[PDB]
């Protein structure tokens, strides 16, 4: 019954290795359908912050090209650079 | 504080101005660009790109650094993944790195080293035994590709848990991984199976790739080499491993060709050879009045259909103290991990192992180069006097004991454990076909019953006439039991 | 047949976590 | 070094009437909501297609053979 | 803005803009020809003059003839209404069906999926071809390599690929003809109208064409690689799809690079190749791939000239597959077909913990004995079968039946084989061998296992003969 | 005068002067490092330029830098303080002892000794190592070389040779390690001090050290041996001594002149080397001699690139010698250290009017019956071995016995072997041939003649592999 029991230490082997697969079946469904949202969520606070953060640019391009006023800002801090370097 | 760019393509820009920039130096480009200084002509400074020269135009800006190329050093890297500049690429935001080290590092003189005598462990049976490395060696890994030259250099690594996850602080090695010219999809999978068997946490990767820049992949195994001469300059152990030198060189070459540098031997540059050299003296034993640290290096070469005439794997082996072939045909033969014992050397003999392997493997790496050829010579069925019939009788079974399985190193111990078991003669009589599932039971059975032995071989690094003695019987108490 | 037998020894937040909690060889 | 400590200020003289003005995402034009979507196509790959609101049922497998 | 082309050669042209000057990589165009002339800036000469390599002939040009830049890179259709269309190079379509509508546009160059982004998904991919499955498997989502000589069977076996793998394949697939026969097009494109994976009436149809054969200038052939690159990358990405990428053949891609690099003025390097060999690759290589997104199977064939596999151009590539399968003229002259060397052809799986170690164990006994044989190869040449030893005589004898069923008859070449098409089993596959390997068999002719499916057909064969 | 960097590309920098246009060899000073570095000049490419090698790396350099015309050739520690001191390129000691302190020094680039100066006497060095003693003896201050393909056994060889040699001898010997490992010179000082050649305390010191290692760049290797020699040089010229100079690797020296070759103007010969292999090495070995006043027994160890003796470098090399021992890989590889090629290597002296006829007459025979045992070789290992004549199944039997005999456990192989050393005088060796050609011990078995010493240890392994 030797050539026997490696099939009764196979059976009780086969069966300790579908019932570990069930039990991470769970985890890998359950945390899956929320961490979901931990990226729903990701590209949401980013791509919105790019936005956010280049709609900066086309403001202040607008800033410096508009406003005369900030023509004068200009010649100002620049004269500023001779200056402190030598 | 710098100037114009003459004209640019494939990674070289050409620079009217920068009148006072060091040769070597490394610049910055109008698009915030890395660049690097290596020809210093009269009118121009061709510029080796780090990057992507699209971004680079006719008439951009090229500004100086000051600085000789660095990168990022220190514990702050372990466990990363960096390219080859430092830059972290894992995706875990920046590393701490306030020490700083640079590249173009000289290595070590006559003076500020000592004699190897450092056992570098890789916990494989044939490496351990027939060709043993050492802290402060270099070690060539040449062979064709897909022999196992990888599979050595990860196994080792791995097998470094077992020291940097207990107490004494000499027996701990720090491991670095330069990837040169691989693809993305396997650095990673390869950082994955540190991850898994758990090894990645003392373990810098420098990873400059197939997709990366050239003079990035020319860099990259000097840069990984700073972060090692920390590890060794500072009193610790480290092991650096290039791979492979290969494709390297081949990035060095086209550099060189693209700076118009006239061609040699299969278009290769003249220095060709001191590129290997110098990084690879960079590995040294640093004495006591300097540390004591080390830093062992196994670089990587791959040859074609074995031809080892080749330029490069002619010169690198030339250069390390050393090598380990590993050759397809062994492989498929069955004889894995492949290596060629008759043709791997250890330029440190046993001046690298304990007194433990020493024992069980001091005259029989001259023994397997003779046993070998005295079966060459007498492989038809005829007759042979009374001196060289046993020859035969025993390596046979010998060679069975270094196929070894992958990602499974073995600690000293139990490598002097099994070699001892033939060695003596205690596998003398025994049907090859079964050598693997006695080794794979009578050594998980000595470690059941007697980690009293192992205790004290593994710690005094030797076998007394006292170890030596229980082992007599421990053994002989299992040939008895199985056939007789 | 012996080879089936080594690779075997080898191996809205709230309405989720109150939501969470062969022998005929004995024949032949 | 002090003539460069408040330009750095044209950068919240926006950054404000910006993290302030509610009413949607400003300024968008058409381009803003299709994209956000393309990648609400591929973020819905790599997990499955059913309901990510809702606790999955369970169907099970019995136990192949080599 | 404007400038002119100032000097011609072959496919390489330069062009001097005295107004504003274009990045390295821009697609200019031509201003004076019936046909869409696209040049490719490569190189900023300086004196505000660029080189550039052309996407097609360039008799006609003259010093003066004036180019418009584009202000952007080589862009092309990409999206769902590719699918049935055979384009070209540039986009332009070239089924004679029409414009390409399509909503968005990609350019041909782009940088390579960033190392965060890899995915170590490894799970075995049947192709039902013996050699393949038993001994080298190729993986779901990986790069695969076919190398073979002028001959040996490598479009056969991409194509057998093709049936045996996109035709029950739930996803779209590229197909990119890289500098081969432009017959084999016209034949592809027919084959898989009948066969109805395009199709004309619908936008049911599941895989995108390429085509940039090997009678068009070193631009088209250098680049074209790319373009159908381009379109299997979106489908990965705008789309986290299943992508299946055939080229047929790499090589030429490198060989057209060689063509040109003598013109753009680069020195030349080993074996006159272009020096940038690696890169220029590994560039383009490195893009094919599954990333966390989308997931790209590759299939593709490395033509091996004058069967040199130490030859740059096939000798760099080995670099970047996961599974190789490597063609001899030496097997396919002893007519066993696939002509697969058995101790060549590699995967980066072939595993126990990955193909379960009854796999591992009969491929690598296989592996054994095969290469047992080889090593008797020299003593059994100059003296003769009998001066083997017993033992030896039969490690011959079982080998060369290995040698032998690893053979079999494909579904295309039903017409060089005469023979019925089979497809087996990775079960059947690993019994087979292992039963010859355990010598139930030593009662069997040779022949009996040449050029059949399972074992059953074996035995049976046997018989037949009896 | 002083002049200004033009330009600089890896090795090789112009330089341009205002006036002071620097002889062609007149090494030259860089203006402004924290560590010296020196320029050979190599060219006048005109408009008052000149190119140059860098006796170190140029990571640095600026264009425009500060050069200075030194005035004249690199110039070293020539002189009798140098013994015990590791000196370097350009003199610069590098033990960390303080400068070198001499008031005589010479430059590197001599001329030649003339034809008329030539010493024309010869006498047998023996070494006690058996085979180059018994089939090509090196002779009293003369050129020997040692060829090696890479790991074969050159290195150790000429350690072993230092050990025996260079010990029992009261002259002063130069060991210079040109272009090979950095490793092994630290590895021989400390041996070298332990034996103290080299000591530390007195000036007992009987040995100078010069270093320029694989880890230096190519204008220092290129010169690091016409230093070591010129050290050499002085104690021949003036003591009238017996001066042993050891190099390794004479190899390294055409290689590193490779590497600048191509960045200095040349046109590329066969194999690629320098279209100036030839000459370069001439005016090179030329010094490296004996004459009238002095004598220098020279000990070259020679790299053969990839183990082909044709290459033009070690090719070039053998017209240089008078007693040459070559190794083979095959051999090595049998176990058979020291893996001397029996029938390749070679001697000036081996004349039966210089070593007599008994010991000519036995040297060839054992080269005779070694070369008869090589041409039955692919007869029996692939028809049969029992096939062979009478005659020949004794030709074969002995041989095998004279061709391990020949091996011998070295001292300083000891790590490696695990025999203790051994040592052979002349006479025991061709006593032991003369008796195994002889017939006298086709009784004993193969491997008792395996790396034993004197023809008796065999003898003796003879009954411990007995009972
Ligand atoms: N000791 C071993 N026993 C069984 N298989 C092994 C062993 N070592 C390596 N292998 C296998 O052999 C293959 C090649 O190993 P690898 O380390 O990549 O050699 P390589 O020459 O570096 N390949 P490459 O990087 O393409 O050149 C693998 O995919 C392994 O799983
Ligand atoms: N798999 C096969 N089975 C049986 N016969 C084959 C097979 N493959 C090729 N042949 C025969 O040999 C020829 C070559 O097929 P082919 O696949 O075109 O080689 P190839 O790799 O494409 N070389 P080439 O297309 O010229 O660059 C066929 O046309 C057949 O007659
Ligand atoms: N005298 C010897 N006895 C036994 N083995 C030797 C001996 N000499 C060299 N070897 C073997 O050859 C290897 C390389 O020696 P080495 O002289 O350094 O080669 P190289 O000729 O390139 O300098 C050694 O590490 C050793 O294992
Ligand atoms: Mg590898
Ligand atoms: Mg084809
Ligand atoms: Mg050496």
């Amino acid at each position: 019954h030797y050539l026997f029991d490696v099939q009764r230490n196979n059976i009780a082997m086969a069966l300790e290795v579908t019932y570990r697969e069930r039990l991470h079946r769970v985890y890998r469904e359950v945390k899956n359908r929320l961490d979901y949202h931990i990226s729903v969520q990701n590209m949401m606070r980013q791509k919105e912050q790019e936005h956010m953060i280049n709609w900066v640019e086309k403001r202040v391009v607008q800033s410096i090209s508009a406003q005369q006023e900030k023509e004068t800002i200009a010649k100002c801090i620049a004269d500023l650079k001779l200056l402190s370097k030598k | 504080e710098t100037g114009r760019v003459l004209s640019i393509g494939d990674g070289i820009a050409r620079v009217h101005g920068l009148r006072n920039v060091q040769a070597e130096e490394m610049v910055e480009f109008s698009s915030g660009l890395k660049g690097m200084s290596l020809n210093l002509e009269p009118d121009n400074v061709g510029v080796v790109v780090f990057g992507n020269d699209k971004l680079i135009k006719e008439g951009d800006i090229v500004k100086r650094t000051g600085a000789i190329v660095d990168v990022p050093v220190g514990e702050e890297l372990l466990g990363r993944v960096v390219d080859a500049l430092g830059n972290a690429i894992d995706g875990k935001g920046p590393i701490g790195s306030k020490a700083r080290r640079r590249v173009g590092l000289k290595a070590p003189g006559i003076i500020p080293r000592i004699s190897v005598r450092e056992p570098m462990q890789t916990g494989i049976k044939a490496v351990d035994s027939l060709v043993p490395i050492g802290r402060g060696q270099r070690e060539l890994i040449i062979g064709d590709r897909q022999t196992g030259k990888t599979s050595i250099a990860i196994d080792t690594i791995i097998n470094q848990k077992r020291f940097n996850d207990g107490t004494d602080e000499k027996k701990k090695l720090y491991c670095i991984y330069v990837a040169i010219g691989q693809k993305r999809s396997t650095v990673a999978q390869l950082v994955k199976r540190l991850t898994d068997a758990d090894a990645m946490k003392y373990t810098i990767v420098v990873s400059a790739t197939a997709s990366d820049a050239a003079p990035l992949q020319y860099l990259a195994p000097y840069s990984g080499c700073s972060m090692g001469e920390y590890f060794r300059d500072n009193g610790k152990h480290a092991l650096i491993i290039y791979d492979d030198l290969s494709k390297q060189a081949v990035a060095y070459r086209q550099m060189s060709l693209l700076l118009r540098r006239p061609p040699g031997r299969e278009a290769y540059p003249g220095d060709v050879f001191y590129l290997h050299s110098r990084l690879l003296e960079r590995a040294a034993k640093m004495n006591d009045a300097f540390g004591g640290g080390s830093l062992t290096a196994l670089p990587v070469i791959e040859t074609q259909a074995g031809d080892v005439s080749a330029y490069i794997p002619t010169n690198v082996i030339s250069i390390t103290d050393g090598q380990i072939f590993l050759e397809t045909e062994l492989f498929y033969k069955g004889i894995r991990p492949a290596i060629n014992v008759g043709l791997s050397v250890s330029r440190v003999g046993s001046a690298a192992q304990t007194r433990a392997m020493k024992q069980v493997a001091g005259t029989m790496k001259l023994e397997l180069a003779q046993y070998r050829e005295v079966a060459a010579f007498a492989q038809f069925g005829s007759d042979l006097d009374a001196a060289t019939q046993q020859l035969l009788s025993r390596g046979v079974r010998l060679t069975e004991l270094l196929k070894q399985g992958q990602y499974s190193p073995m600690a000293i111990e139990e490598q002097v454990a099994v070699i001892y078991a033939g060695v003596r003669g205690y596998l003398d009589k025994l049907e090859p076909s079964k050598i693997t599932k006695f080794e794979n039971a009578f050594l998980s059975h000595v470690i059941s019953q007697h980690q009293a032995l192992l205790g004290k071989i593994r710690t005094d690094g030797k076998i007394s006439e006292e170890s030596d003695a229980k082992l007599k019987e421990i053994v002989t108490n299992f040939l008895a039991g199985f056939e007789a | 047949l012996k080879s089936w037998n080594e690779t075997l020894t080898s191996r809205l937040v709230d309405d989720f976590e109150k939501k969470f909690n062969y022998t005929a060889q004995v024949d032949a | 070094l002090d003539p460069v400590q408040k330009l750095f200020v044209d950068k919240i003289r926006e950054y404000r009437t910006k993290r302030q003005t509610s009413g949607g995402p400003v300024d968008a034009g058409p381009e803003y909501q299709q994209d956000l979507d393309r990648e609400l196509f591929k973020l819905k790959q790599m997990y499955g297609k059913a309901d990510m609101n809702t606790f999955p049922n369970f169907t099970f497998e019995d136990p192949k053979f080599e | 803005t404007t400038g002119r082309i100032v000097a011609v050669i072959g496919a390489v042209v330069d062009v001097q803009f005295d107004e504003g000057l274009p990045p390295i990589l821009n697609a200019l165009e031509v201003q004076g020809r019936e046909t869409r002339l696209v040049l490719e800036v490569a190189q900023h000469l300086g004196e505000s003059t660029v080189r550039t390599i052309a996407m097609d002939g360039t008799e006609g040009l003259v010093r003066g003839q004036k180019v418009l830049d584009s202000g952007a890179p080589i862009r092309i259709p990409v999206g769902p209404e590719t699918l049935g269309r055979i384009m070209n190079v540039i986009g332009e379509p070239i089924d004679e069906r029409g414009p390409i509508k399509t909503k968005q546009f990609a350019a041909i160059h782009a940088e390579a999926p960033e190392f965060v982004e890899m995915s170590v998904e490894q799970e075995i991919l049947v192709t039902g071809i013996k050699v393949v499955d038993l001994l080298a498997p190729y993986a779901k989502g990986g790069k695969i390599g076919l190398f073979g000589g002028a001959g040996v069977g490598k479009t056969v076996l991409i194509m057998e690929l093709i049936n045996n793998v996109a035709k029950a394949h739930g996803g779209y697939s590229v197909f990119a003809g890289v500098g081969e026969r432009t017959r084999e097009g016209n034949d592809l494109y027919h084959e898989m109208i009948e066969s109805g994976v395009i199709n004309l009436k619908d936008a049911t149809s599941k895989v995108a064409l390429v085509y940039g054969q090997m009678n068009e200038p070193p631009g088209a052939r250098a680049r074209v690689a790319l373009t159908g690159l381009t379109v299997a990358e979106y489908f990965r990405d705008q789309e986290g799809q299943d992508v299946l990428l055939f080229i047929d053949n790499i090589f030429r891609f490198t060989q057209a690079g060689s063509e040109v690099s003598a013109l753009l003025g680069r020195i030349p390097s080993a074996v006159g190749y272009q020096p940038t060999l690696a890169t220029d690759m590994g560039t383009m290589q490195e893009r094919i791939t599954t990333t966390k997104k989308g997931s790209i199977t590759s299939v593709q064939a490395i033509y091996v000239p004058a069967d040199d596999l130490t030859d740059p151009a096939p000798a760099t590539t080995f670099a970047h597959l996961d599974a190789t399968t490597v063609l001899s003229r030496a097997i396919a002259e002893l007519g066993i077909y696939p002509a697969v060397d058995p101790l060549d052809s590699t995967s980066r799986i072939m595993d126990p913990n990955i193909v379960g170690s009854e796999h591992y164990d009969v491929a690598r006994g296989v592996q054994k004995i095969l290469q047992d044989y080889k090593s008797l190869q020299d003593i059994i040449a100059i003296l003769g079968m009998d001066e083997l030893s017993e033992e030896d005589k039969l490690t011959v004898s079982r080998a060369r039946k290995i040698q032998r069923f690893l053979s079999q008859p494909f579904q295309v070449a039903e017409v060089f084989t005469g023979h019925l098409g089979k497809l087996v089993p990775l079960k059947e596959t690993i019994k087979g061998f292992q039963q010859i390997l355990a010598g139930e068999y030593d009662h069997l002719p040779e022949q009996a296992f040449y050029m059949v499916g399972p074992i059953e057909e074996a035995v049976a064969k046997a018989d037949k003969l009896a």
